[PDB]
């Protein structure tokens, strides 16, 4: 499945999550930045890799990174 | 498509010269039956043969046509 | 000449190319009236035909074989008028156009919106800093002397 | 707008009367060109005296379907 | 002669034996 | 502490006619989804897989063949209408897993019980050249 | 008034007033000295 | 593993179609494969190469086998200027009668094809005369193309594999190369030029019987022992010397005339042996450069860290380039494909102005299509050699181990680099444009004497700076007083000036306005297919719009959507988008030659003069003229021998407009109609009793656009060398 990972320049505005169309992103309890919540990607399983949670970060440079790697069923996006 | 058979269909069987007896001569010469049923009938017969005259159109009136041949190849 | 050009006063594929081109206008002119708008069009474009050939040789300008003038800017003082002359002169104007809009971009970039002045152009603004450019080569090279046209460390 | 310059041009650049009498041999025209750059070569003979642009969009034929005759009337 | 054989060999059962060969591979598992 | 809830079969299913964007044999062989909601009343709403249907009053289940079927219809259940929803997967030995929600709460809500999964710390310029990671299974990344 | 000044300094009514005066002059200059393939007056 | 892929686990565990294709796609990226090593990488690579000397063995051997068998070498001895070379028979059963009749030609029992390659003029050249010496080459490379294989699979069991640190023996291998591979190769072919070639150009077959007893010359050996070396250079052939017989031989074997042999208009086959010769020696003392296992010689490491200039405008110079290049095999397949590249464009403007096969210059067809062949394996050679430079720079540059040298330098100001080359290429373009144009509007309305017709005085005054006359700026060779003319009388200069000013052949064609114009369309192509190259190069590890590319790899569809849309970012689009200003670039560099020559050939150089300085000319008098022939290759009436060519010329157009299809339009429209199809077959009555064991996905988005660049790679190859032969042979002139 695809790789995704968050980097500790996240704010903790939680857009990625929200963006996210297969519930891969969560929001989990951290103490470095303001709004006291870092993102991470627990279910990579079902990351299909549309990058619909890069194009929300406001972080200069990205906080979340998805990287495509090996292609699954659930990753092509395939109902068949 | 449509419009290159309609030319090409037009030229050949039907506008033409008529003589005083009745004899019809075709824009090109009732050539649609034997050269359009080939994709190199189209090449040839068709596009290289008619494109002669807006290849040739400089030095004329219609030498703005050739003019936007080209620009329109660009 | 250069180049085994030969200039085109001396060419004879050039003045065949005026006789054909002065005939062809003049058969185009048979078929209308004497007194008619089409024949003094005709007889225009012919004399406008014969001061374009006679400009050309009068001038210098070398024929090939072809009866063509060709060009040549390897900086031959015989023909500086075909390349250097008219480069200069556009050298001139195109940096009074890069010069002043330089200006107008300089003044503008400390207002509060520099956006709204660049769709929206500053007539005012503009018409003072037109006539700058007539002095390019001079305000640019006093910025060049004093590290005023590059920005430092970019 | 579009109708109002092509009728006045059928009426002020044009050859429509001249076409009139002879729509057989005529070539219509309704654009002539100023000589500036050359392009007066663009004003070709068309027939009736006038050298200009052939015109394919064929006003001629409406005018003359719905009984326009001279140019005052364009 | 030797054309009326190697032709057929090489544009007819040679193609035919290595697609067939190439897709049995290809789809197998293991 | 959460505990999520089984799936219940014989729950009442939404009001249709059918469409051709349905299940496949991948719900057969490979696997299929199954969001549950509850709803106040009879209502229609959007399929994501083709026309309209009438959500029915109470207890709903619905099969879908993806994932993202069911959280784009929950989302739209949960904005358009004021729904909660749960969904999970099925196997085709009979095997149910739940998905979402994971914890009780929404994902874009904090809770303490998550912990971190893929979380770097550092800049993401400070990963490393490719070099430095050549001929091994690493990837600048996953460190 | 002020208004109407404002939208004649937009771009595209700008341009094209310069572009039409630049493409008026540049006619003229060819109209008074047609073709001309150099820089006669040395 | 587990299946196909057996080195990617990743592809092997794909449920859809996609596992087949990336399995192809990356069989020979072995550092991608998994478990890679460097000791296998470097194995891997050994063995390959020697599977590829195998594969070129077999292709000339059986390019002999065809020619000594179906062909016409023997008769076309005899007759070299009348017999039309076969290239092999056609055996294909959907012929009919008429189609074995219009291609039964060059004198053969069956339909064949004219061999278009040179291979016969070659042969003849080198001292081929019979059929059997064909047999005997085809199977002697057979032979070496089965040690080959021999080779190859000897180096891959264990203490035969050599280590990384044999293949990292820089100083070694490039001794062996200038010396052995490069030197002693050339050394052997003057010797066979002077034993075997001459002398069967003098009427004396040699063969492998009889060269142990015949002298290559009367006094041989002697002088050369001596210094009185110009005894070998005394007696050439006569200018009026015919090359099958013995009527004006003479006994020279090594000579410097410079000029032509007037009757096959080629290089002094003495001469040629004598240039391989002094090139060959000057390989052998030059490859005693580096040091080895005997105490003297340079290191490369050293002469690299010593050239640092003081001062620092190159900042640390070449330090640790040298581990730089030896431990990245890209870096060194980037520099071999650029010097590649320049080398064979460097045989294509030779071969056709400095011919060295006898009667090769009179093959106008043959010319042409080598020249073309050549120019565009060039243009593709090319574009890898940039290609594997952004490789290099993502897969193996290490900024600390390059910090402050030339190379980290280059990243340092890249977009200096990058923003002057779009100048230039804007310049350029800008300006060839507009003249092109500026001549099509006046011949538009009849004023040509208003073009603009800049004369290519440059060019031309070193074309008299090389002895034309054409020109008359008298200087030196076409000055009598200059040094350089006076130096060289003795030697080349006689036959040199001779043929430089021969108004048949293309020594220093005559160059006028249309060919100024021309070449800077040469230089907007060259500038702008390096601008996309570079730019890409340098921007491969990152961009302002994404500073983490390298961790993305050298080929990925995009990154997405977001920060306003990513598509065609990576280093691999920049190829792919290169490789079409290639093809543009090397289209107008052939555009160029053929219609120069097939106006020559044809006596009618003045229409290319006179209508090459207007694009409708090139459209006119050059595409629409010479296909007249090809286009009725077959008619409603008929066919002739250039049918095969009219139907390739369309199979061109269609393959490349096919490629319009992959390049246009993108996946997503694709993936969501296979969906429409997968529910059509599952609801299929007895269709449905048959299932994919692959499930069907639309093509990758990198995976379409290189087929889309493929397709139009094919067509446009096709389209061209089938017009491009239909419209030389059809005349042939
Ligand atoms: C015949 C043989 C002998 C010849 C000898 C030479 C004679 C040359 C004479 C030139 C002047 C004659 C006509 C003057 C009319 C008054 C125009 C004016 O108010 O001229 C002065 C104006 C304004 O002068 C200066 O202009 C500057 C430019 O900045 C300004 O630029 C704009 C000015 O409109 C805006 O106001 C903008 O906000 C601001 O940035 C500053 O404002 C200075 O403070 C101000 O003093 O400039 C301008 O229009 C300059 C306009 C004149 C340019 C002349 C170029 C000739 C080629
Ligand atoms: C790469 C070299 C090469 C090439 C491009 C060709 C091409 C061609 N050959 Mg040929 N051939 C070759 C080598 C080659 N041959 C060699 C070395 C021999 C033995 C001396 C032959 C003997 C031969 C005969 C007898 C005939 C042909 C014929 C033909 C033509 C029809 C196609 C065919 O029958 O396939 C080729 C058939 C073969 C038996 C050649 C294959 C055997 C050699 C050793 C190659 C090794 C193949 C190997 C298993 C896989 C190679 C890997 C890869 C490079 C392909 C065709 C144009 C036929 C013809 O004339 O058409 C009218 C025909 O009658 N060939
Ligand atoms: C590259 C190799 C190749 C070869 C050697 C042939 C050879 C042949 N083709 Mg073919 N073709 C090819 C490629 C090839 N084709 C490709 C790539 C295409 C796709 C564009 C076509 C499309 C094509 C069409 C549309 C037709 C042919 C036809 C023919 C036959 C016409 C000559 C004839 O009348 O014989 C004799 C004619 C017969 C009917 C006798 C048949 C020969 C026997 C039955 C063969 C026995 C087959 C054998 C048992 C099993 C073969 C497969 C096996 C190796 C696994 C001929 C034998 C024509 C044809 O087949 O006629 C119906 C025809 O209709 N071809
Ligand atoms: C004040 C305007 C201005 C100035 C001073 C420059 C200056 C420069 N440009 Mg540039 N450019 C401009 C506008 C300008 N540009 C605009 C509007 C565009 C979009 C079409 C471009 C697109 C562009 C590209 C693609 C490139 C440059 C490059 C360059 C540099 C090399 C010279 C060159 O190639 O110019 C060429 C100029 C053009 C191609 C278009 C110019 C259009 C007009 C003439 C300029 C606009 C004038 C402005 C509207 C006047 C405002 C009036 C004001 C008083 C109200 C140079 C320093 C090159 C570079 O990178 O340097 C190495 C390069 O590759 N420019
Ligand atoms: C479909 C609409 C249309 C089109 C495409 C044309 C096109 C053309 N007209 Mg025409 N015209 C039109 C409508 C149109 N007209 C109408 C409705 C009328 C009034 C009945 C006229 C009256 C007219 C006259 C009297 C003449 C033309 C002429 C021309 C030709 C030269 C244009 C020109 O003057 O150069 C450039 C134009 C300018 C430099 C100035 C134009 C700007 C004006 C003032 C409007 C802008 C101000 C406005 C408030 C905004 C040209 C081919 C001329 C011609 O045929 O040459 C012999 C000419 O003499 N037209
Ligand atoms: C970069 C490309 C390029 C270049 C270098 C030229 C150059 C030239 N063109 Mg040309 N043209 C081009 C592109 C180009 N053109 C294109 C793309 C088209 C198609 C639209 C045309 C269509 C065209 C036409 C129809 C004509 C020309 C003409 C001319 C010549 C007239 C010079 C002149 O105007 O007198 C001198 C003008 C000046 C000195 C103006 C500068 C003075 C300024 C405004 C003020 C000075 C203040 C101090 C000239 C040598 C004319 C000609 O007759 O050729 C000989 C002509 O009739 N061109
Ligand atoms: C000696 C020269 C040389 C060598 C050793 C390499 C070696 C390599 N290249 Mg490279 N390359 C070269 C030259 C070379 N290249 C040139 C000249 C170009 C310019 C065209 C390129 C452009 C290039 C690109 C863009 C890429 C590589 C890549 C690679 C690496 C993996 C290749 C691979 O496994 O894919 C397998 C290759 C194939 C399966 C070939 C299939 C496609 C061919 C062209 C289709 C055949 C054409 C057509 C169908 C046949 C004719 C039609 C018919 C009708 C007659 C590999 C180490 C890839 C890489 O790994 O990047 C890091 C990569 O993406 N190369
Ligand atoms: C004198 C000893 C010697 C010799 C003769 C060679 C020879 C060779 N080595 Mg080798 N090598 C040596 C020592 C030697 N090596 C040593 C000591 C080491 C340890 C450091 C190595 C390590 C080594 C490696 C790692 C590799 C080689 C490779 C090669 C092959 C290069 C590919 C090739 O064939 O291109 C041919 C080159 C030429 C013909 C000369 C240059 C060609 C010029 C530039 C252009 C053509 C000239 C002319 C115009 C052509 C006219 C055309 C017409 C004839 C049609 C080649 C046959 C490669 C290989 O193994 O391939 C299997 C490779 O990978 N060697
Ligand atoms: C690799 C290239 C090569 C090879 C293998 C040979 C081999 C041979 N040559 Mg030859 N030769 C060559 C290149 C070559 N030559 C070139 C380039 C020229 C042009 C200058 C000549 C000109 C030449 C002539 C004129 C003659 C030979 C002769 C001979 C034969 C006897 C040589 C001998 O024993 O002398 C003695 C060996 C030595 C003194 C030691 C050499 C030490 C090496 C060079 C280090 C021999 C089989 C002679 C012969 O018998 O005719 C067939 C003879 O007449 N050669
Ligand atoms: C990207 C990259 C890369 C690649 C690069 C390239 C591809 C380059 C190239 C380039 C090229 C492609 C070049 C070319 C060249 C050439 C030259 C530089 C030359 C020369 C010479 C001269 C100077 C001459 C002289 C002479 C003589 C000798 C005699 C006669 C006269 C004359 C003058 C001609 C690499 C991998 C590295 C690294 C990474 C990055
Ligand atoms: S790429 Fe799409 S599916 Fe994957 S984590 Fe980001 S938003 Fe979720
Ligand atoms: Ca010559």
């Amino acid at each position: 499945s695809h790789s995704v990972k968050i980097y500790d320049t996240c704010i903790g505005c939680t857009q990625c999550v929200r963006a996210c169309p297969t519930d891969v992103l969560e929001m989990i309890p951290w103490g470095g930045c303001k709004a006291k919540q870092i993102a991470s990607a627990p279910r990579t399983e079902d990351c299909v890799g549309c990058k619909r949670c890069e194009s929300a970060c406001p972080t200069d440079f990205l906080s979340v990174r998805v990287y495509l790697w090996h292609e699954t069923t659930r990753s092509m996006g395939l109902a068949y | 498509v449509v419009i290159f058979h309609f030319s090409w269909k037009m030229q050949s069987d039907v506008w033409g010269s008529i003589n005083d007896q009745g004899v019809v001569t075709h824009i090109t010469g009732g050539n649609f039956a034997q050269s359009s049923i080939t994709i190199n009938g189209w090449l040839r017969d068709f596009l290289w043969a008619q494109a002669s005259q807006v290849i040739q159109s400089y030095g004329s009136s219609l030498s703005a046509y050739g003019l936007f041949f080209l620009g329109a190849h660009f | 000449d250069i180049a085994g050009l030969t200039p085109c006063k001396d060419s004879k594929q050039f003045a065949k190319r005026e006789k054909q081109s002065i005939k062809k206008l003049e058969s185009s002119l048979k078929l209308y009236a004497p007194d008619s708008a089409p024949a003094l069009a005709i007889n225009a474009t012919i004399e406008k035909t014969k001061r374009r050939f006679d400009n050309y040789g009068k001038q210098g300008l070398l024929c090939g074989a072809d009866g063509l003038p060709h060009l040549i800017v390897s900086g031959d003082q015989r023909h500086w008028g075909e390349f250097i002359t008219p480069g200069i002169l556009f050298l001139y104007i195109a940096g009074w156009i890069g010069w002043v809009g330089r200006s107008y971009l300089i003044a503008i970039r400390d207002d509060k919106k520099p956006t709204q002045k660049e769709i929206i152009i500053d007539v005012p603004l503009a018409t003072g800093l037109v006539f700058r450019g007539f002095s390019w080569p001079i305000a640019a090279y006093r910025e060049l002397l004093n590290g005023e046209l590059v920005a430092k460390d970019v | 707008l579009w109708l109002s310059g092509m009728y006045f041009h059928g009426a002020r650049f044009s050859n429509y009367e001249a076409w009139l009498n002879d729509p057989t041999h005529i070539r219509p025209s309704a654009q002539v060109v100023w000589p500036i750059v050359g392009q007066e070569i663009l004003n070709g003979d068309v027939g009736g005296g006038f050298r200009g642009i052939q015109i394919t969009s064929g006003f001629f034929q409406i005018w003359r379907a719905s009984g326009i005759t001279s140019e005052l009337q364009l | 002669n030797l054309p009326s054989l190697f032709v057929p060999l090489v544009g007819l059962l040679f193609p035919a034996v290595a697609m067939a060969s190439l897709f049995l591979h290809v789809e197998k598992r293991l | 502490g959460f505990t999520p809830p089984e799936l219940d079969p014989n729950t009442p299913s939404p009001i249709f006619g059918g469409s051709t964007g349905g299940l496949l044999r991948k719900a057969q062989v490979e696997e299929f989804y199954v969001i549950t909601w509850e709803s106040p009343k009879e209502q229609i709403f959007e399929m994501p897989t083709g026309g309209a249907a009438i959500m029915r009053e109470g207890p709903n289940l619905l099969k879908l063949a993806r994932k993202e079927q069911c959280l784009a219809l929950g989302t739209r259940l949960r904005s358009k209408y004021k729904i909660k929803y749960q969904f999970y997967r099925v196997f085709p030995s009979g095997e149910v897993q739940y998905l979402h929600p994971k914890d009780g709460v929404y994902p874009e809500k904090v809770n303490p019980g998550r912990q971190g999964v893929g979380v770097n710390f550092r800049s993401i310029g400070k990963n490393v050249s490719p070099i430095e990671v050549k001929f091994t299974g690493k990837q600048p990344y996953d460190l | 008034m002020r208004d109407l000044k404002t939208y004649l300094s937009v771009a595209p009514v700008a341009s094209t007033l310069w572009f039409a005066a630049l493409a008026g002059l540049l006619i003229e200059i060819n109209r008074f000295f047609p073709d001309a393939l150099t820089f006669p007056f040395f | 593993a587990l299946r196909f892929p057996r080195f990617s686990q990743g592809l092997a565990q794909d449920p859809t179609t996609r596992r087949i294709w990336f399995g192809i796609a990356t069989a020979h990226d072995f550092e991608s494969h998994d478990d890679i090593t460097e000791g296998r990488l470097y194995q891997n690579i050994f063995a390959s190469h020697f599977g590829q000397l195998a594969i070129i063995f077999l292709w000339t051997s059986g390019n002999l086998f065809h020619v000594a068998w179906q062909g016409n070498f023997e008769a076309w001895v005899q007759d070299p200027l009348h017999v039309r070379p076969i290239a092999h028979a056609i055996w294909d059963p959907h012929f009919g009668q008429p189609a074995v009749e219009a291609f039964t030609r060059g004198g053969a029992l069956g339909p064949v094809n004219i061999a278009y390659s040179g291979v016969y003029q070659w042969w003849y050249t080198i001292g081929l005369r019979t059929n059997e010496d064909l047999y005997t080459g085809a199977i002697f490379l057979l032979f070496l193309s089965f040690i080959s294989l021999l080779a190859g699979w000897l180096h891959l069991q264990p203490k035969w594999k050599p280590s990384v640190s044999w293949f990292k023996n820089a100083e070694s291998r490039l001794n062996h190369h200038l010396s052995g591979l490069f030197g002693v190769s050339s050394l052997a072919w003057a010797g066979h030029l002077v034993h075997v070639a001459i002398p069967g150009s003098r009427g004396e077959y040699v063969r492998w019987n009889n060269f142990l007893s015949v002298l290559p010359h009367p006094q041989g050996l002697g002088p050369l022992f001596t210094g009185q070396w110009n005894l070998y250079a005394q007696n050439p052939d006569s200018s009026n010397h015919l090359f099958s017989t013995s009527q004006g031989a003479g006994t020279a074997i090594l000579t410097l005339l410079g000029g032509f042999h007037p009757q096959t208009q080629s290089l002094w086959l003495t001469d040629m042996a004598h240039h391989h010769l002094a090139i060959a020696i000057l390989f052998l003392i030059g490859g005693h450069m580096y040091r080895t296992n005997f105490g003297i010689g340079h290191s490369i490491k050293y002469i690299l860290e010593a050239h640092i200039p003081p001062g620092g405008r190159l900042g640390r110079g070449h330090k640790g380039l040298y581990d730089t290049i030896n431990n990245s095999i890209h870096f060194q397949l980037g520099l071999a494909l650029a010097s590649l590249g320049v080398i064979t464009s460097l045989v294509a403007q030779h071969m056709y102005s400095l011919p060295a096969y006898a009667f090769i210059a009179q093959d106008f067809t043959t010319q042409a299509a080598l020249y073309t062949h050549h120019q565009y394996i060039a243009g593709f050679i090319m574009t890898g050699a940039f290609a594997h430079g952004a490789i290099f720079f993502i897969r193996d540059y290490n900024p600390e181990q390059n910090a402050d040298n030339v190379l980290a330098r280059m990243l340092e100001h890249k977009e200096a680099i990058i923003s002057h080359l779009s100048w230039a290429s804007l310049f350029l373009g800008f300006h060839t444009l507009g003249l092109y144009v500026h001549n099509d509007v006046m011949l538009a309305f009849g004023t040509p004497e208003k073009q603009i017709l800049i004369e290519p005085i440059f060019a031309q005054w070193i074309q008299s700076a090389h002895g034309k006359t054409s020109y008359g700026f008298d200087v030196l060779l076409s000055s009598t007083n200059s040094p350089a003319l006076n130096a060289g009388r003795s030697i080349w200069l006689p036959g040199w000036l001779n043929a430089i000013n021969e108004n048949s052949n293309s020594l220093f064609l005559t160059i006028g306005p249309g060919d100024f114009l021309v070449h800077h369309a040469i230089a907007l192509g060259l500038h702008t297919t390096t601008l996309i190259l570079v730019k890409g190069a340098l921007d491969a590890r990152g961009s302002k719009l994404m500073p983490d590319k390298k961790d993305f790899g050298y080929s990925f569809p995009c990154d997405g959507p977001g920060r306003g849309g990513t598509c065609d970012i990576s280093a691999w689009d920049a190829f792919y988008l290169a490789v079409f200003w290639m093809l543009n670039t090397i289209g107008w560099v052939t555009f160029y030659w053929h219609w120069k020559h097939i106006t020559l050939w044809q006596g009618n150089v003045s229409q290319f003069n006179e209508s090459s300085t207007y694009l409708m000319g090139w459209l006119r008098d050059y595409l629409w003229l010479n296909s007249s022939q090809l286009i009725n290759g077959y008619n409603p009436f008929g066919m002739n021998s250039l049918s095969v060519w009219a139907w390739m010329f369309l199979f061109g157009h269609l393959v490349w407009a096919t490629g319009f299809m992959f390049l246009i339009s993108w996946r997503g429209y694709w993936q969501e109609l296979i969906e429409t199809l997968a529910w059509a077959h599952e609801r299929t009555p007895l269709a449905n009793l048959i299932r994919w064991r692959d499930k069907p996905v639309a093509l990758s988005i990198v995976q379409a656009r290189l087929v889309g660049l493929v397709h139009f790679s094919v067509g446009y190859i096709f389209t061209y060398a089938a017009f491009l032969i239909a419209s030389t042979s059809g005349k042939f002139g």
